[PDB]
RNA sequence: AAUCCGGUUAAUAUUCCGGAACCAGAAGGUGGAAUCAACACGGCAACGUAAAUGAAGUUGGAGACGUCGGCGGGAGCCCUGG
């Protein structure tokens, strides 16, 4: 009855990546000190894959199927939920609160979140997550 | 007190002829000759001015840094926040539609 | 106080042009001066620009209208609305 | 004589006045779409245009052929809005603002800028306030019987488009204009037509009205349907004159 | 291979920008 | 009986929110268990209250009547655009 | 004409090669302005004081060319 | 698109002289930035930065606009105290 729990997948309306599909990974409902209202630590992709077809040569696919991925603590009015959810393997406890404060965690995270999102990519499970809504 | 004249052949009150007064370092009084003011961008959806951007005649903004001239956000400097998170949850909601039509077509 | 016993808007006006058409603008600046409400947004701010448009105020609902000279519906608007209604209504079923 | 004010009505100082008017309004040139199905347009402007009663409508289609928008001038309707979708073509559904065949609407539908000649792109009823009732189709070689807003019953191909609804900009002409200059600025945008000077103000050399030690006509003001110019003037080929009481 | 994926285009009215068919029955010679 | 009654009712005794913000919290939090949207909203906004119910599993009534009317349905004396409903108490709306 | 707040700045500027000269003013109220001519622009220092003024004086290259108005 | 002050002649000056700028175009002369596989980060957001790859096509904006009325600020002028 949660809309926004972690695993499921929303849209950003707000900020810099407005448009882009994240997936959630905490939902802080409740206001912290840092950010004191109902937010959520979110993986989007920043710059999605471009599609590849049969007559693309085997270098030129792996080039075009890249993700870069972001990480970002979003106020929840700056969602909007969706339907579809991801499955969220092993990106369940690496993004905490405590990253955000060193970048170095930072580029950690987002390696991580590179690498889980790139496999996830290829064998599409999830093909809606990765296709660019336009607008 | 001391009077002015306009500085170019220029010998009326036109759009063109704008001007304001100086007082110089030689304590004279006289005209400079100055641009129309600048215009903000507006918002291709609302027509509000955008914000982030400077008003500058045309020409003006040949000579900004690129991130000037916009903002960074989807349909920055061309569509204002408001409209483009319009269009976002727009876009998404008739996508949605769409999908649902087809599945209870079949 | 009343400042007007009967001319109102039309005492600008003031002696000329006859009191039956004095009377005939005054009733139609009544109607075109007056605030109508939107049927989209709820809010009392529709107010004419030149004959036939009007606006509306507000952050939401910037849309323009296509209304009569004068008010925003006319009756023969009105009334070919709900002919056309029916109309549609009857070859649907 | 001299060639009276009639006949120097022919260009000059008497064309239209279109520096500020924004387009023609026009119906949209009939295609594969309109034909066979319909197409979808958004109202992005309603605006006053300079000369005319009515408002016009500013609608955005795409093109099916190219990548690109085609903008078209509409004369607006009644209720129409900016934002509003209206839909074009044989499929269209009877919505206020929808243009369609007028052999697809049934008898007695208020419609607007109808066509004379299937693609002709809207030649009735489209000043302010005004519209075109259907009054009935015959299938068998398709013919549509209109009324338009002189009385006139008029026979129409039923497939020449029609918008449903009346032309905005009601009714504008029950307004007395009250003063001089009123009539100065609405014809300050049309042409060079106001104020005009009586025939028998004249001297006989201006018109056939001039002259006299009063001012009258002198002969009938009744004048043939095959007079030449410069004699056509006054009540031009009337059938009948004077106070009516009582017509059809 | 799962990323080839399918993506017709219907072409019916309204839909797609219709795709370039042979003109040459109404070129304008 | 009306709805006005039934909302008459559950504004008595019982939990709501007014306007659109409350609301989308109330969605988000699983706590609303049916909203009302006045028949003049934003269609734009209508169909997103609708997919926040849904995905929620809350009711939607999209009932004929105004913000105007709606908001002097709940007896407040200002336009209400939608209705979030948390506790019927000791109404029968759900 | 541009003001340089920087001592390190302004030492860097000179040690450039548009830097031709530089020039010496000193005002009523005991402050030294150090003025240095690049292609394009003028670059100001203000030095409020007189043994920080003799520290930059001698700080410079010693090929610059110092001009005392 | 883009120029200011001071001075100068018997007589030119935003044009000459002194000083201090600005715009446009060309080539690419250095420096810096991003890229180890790809084209930066920050901010909940409005949005920010010294830079921050973007062909065709499309769309949006500026250029770009009446008139009257009073209200609020600025500059020069006017007035006032040493
Ligand atoms: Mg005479
Ligand atoms: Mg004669
Ligand atoms: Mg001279
Ligand atoms: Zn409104």
């Amino acid at each position: 009855v949660k809309i926004l729990k972690p695993g499921k997948v929303a849209l950003i309306t707000r900020g810099r990546f407005a448009g882009k599909k994240v997936v959630i990974l905490q939902a802080i409902d409740q206001g912290s000190k840092s950010h004191p209202f109902g937010h959520a630590v979110v993986a989007g992709v920043e710059r999605y894959p471009l599609k590849v077809t049969k007559s693309m040569g085997a270098k030129r696919i792996a080039r075009r199927s890249r993700v870069k991925p972001f990480i970002k603590v979003v106020n929840y009015n700056h969602l909007m939920p969706t339907r579809y959810a991801l499955e969220l393997d092993n990106l369940k406890g690496l993004i905490t609160a405590d990253t955000f404060k060193e970048p170095t965690q930072r580029s950690a995270a987002r390696k991580t979140v590179k690498k889980t999102f790139e496999e996830k990519y290829q064998s599409g499970k999830s093909a809606w997550f990765f296709t660019p809504l336009r607008f | 007190a001391q009077r002015v004249t306009y500085r170019r052949r220029l010998a009326y009150n036109t759009r063109s002829n704008k001007t304001r007064i100086i007082k110089t370092p030689g304590n004279n009084i006289r005209y400079l000759h100055i641009k129309k003011l600048g215009t903000i961008p507006r918002c291709g959806d609302t027509g509000v001015p955008l914000q982030g951007i400077p008003a500058l005649r045309p020409r003006e903004f040949a000579r900004l840094s690129h991130n000037q001239k916009k903002v960074q956000r989807a349909y920055g400097g061309c569509l204002s926040a408001n409209a483009v998170k319009d269009r976002i949850v727009r876009a998404f909601l008739i996508e949605e539609q769409k999908i649902v039509k087809q599945k209870l077509k079949q | 106080t009343k400042r007007t016993k009967k001319v109102g808007v039309t005492g600008k006006y003031g002696v000329r042009y006859g009191a039956s058409l004095r009377r005939d603008v005054r009733k139609i600046e009544v109607q075109q001066h007056s605030r109508y409400q939107c049927p989209f947004c709820g809010r009392n701010t529709v107010k004419r620009t030149a004959a036939g448009i009007w606006c509306c105020n507000g952050k939401g609902c910037k849309k323009v209208l296509a209304g009569g000279a004068w008010t925003v519906t006319t009756a023969a608007a009105t009334s070919a609305r709900s002919t056309i209604r029916r109309l549609r209504e009857m070859v649907e079923v | 004589g001299r060639v009276i004010r009639a006949q120097r009505k022919s260009g000059g100082i008497f064309q239209a006045h279109t520096r500020l008017r924004k387009g023609a309004a026009q119906l949209r040139t009939l295609d594969f779409a309109e034909r066979h199905g319909y197409i979808r347009g958004v109202v992005q402007k309603i605006i006053h245009d300079p000369g005319r009663g009515a408002p016009l409508a500013k609608v955005a289609f795409r093109n099916p052929y190219h990548y690109r928008t085609d903008v078209e001038t509409f004369v607006a309707t009644e209720g129409m809005y900016t934002g509003q979708f209206v839909y074009c073509g044989k499929n269209a559904a009877l919505t206020v603002g929808n243009v369609l065949p007028v052999g697809e609407m049934p008898e007695g539908t208020i419609i607007s800028n109808v066509e004379e000649k299937a693609g002709d792109r809207g030649a009735l009823g489209r000043s302010s306030g005004n519209y075109v009732i259907i009054v009935g189709h015959d299938v068998d070689t398709g013919k549509t019987r209109v009324k338009l807003p002189s009385g006139a019953k008029k026979v129409v191909p039923s497939s020449a488009r029609g918008v449903v609804g009346i032309v905005a900009g009601g009714g504008r002409i029950d307004k007395p204009l009250l003063k001089a200059g009123r009539a100065f600025h609405k014809y300050r945008v049309k042409r060079n037509c106001w104020p005009r000077t009586r025939g028998v103000a004249m001297n006989p050399v201006d018109h056939p009205h001039g002259g006299g030690n009063h001012q009258h006509v002198g002969h009938s003001t009744t004048v043939p349907r095959q007079s030449a110019p410069g004699q056509k003037v006054g009540l031009i080929a009337a059938r009948r004159t004077g106070l009516l009481r009582g017509a059809a | 291979n799962p990323l080839f994926v399918s993506r017709p285009r219907s072409f019916g009215i309204g839909q797609d920008i219709q795709p370039k068919r042979d003109l040459s029955r109404f070129v304008k010679w | 009986d009306t709805i006005n009654a039934k909302l008459a009712l559950t504004m008595k005794s019982g939990k709501y929110v007014l306007g659109y913000k409350s609301t989308l919290k109330t969605l988000r939090s699983g706590k609303a268990k049916l909203i009302l949207i006045a028949g003049n909203c934003p269609p734009l906004r209508k169909s997103e209250l609708e997919y926040y119910a849904m995905l929620s599993k809350a009711n939607v009534h999209h009932y004929a009547g105004t913000n105007i009317d709606l908001g002097t349905a709940c007896g407040k004396l200002f336009r209400v655009g939608v209705l979030a409903i948390t506790d019927a108490g000791d109404s029968d709306i759900l | 004409p541009r003001q340089i707040s920087d001592i390190k700045q302004f030492l860097e500027i000179a040690r450039r090669k548009d830097a031709t000269s530089a020039r010496i003013k000193k005002n009523t109220n005991k402050d030294v302005k150090f003025k240095l001519r690049c292609s394009k622009y003028l670059y100001t220092l203000v030095v409020a004081d007189a043994k920080k003024a003799e520290k930059l004086r001698q700080s410079l290259p010693p090929d610059l060319t110092v001009t005392e108005v």
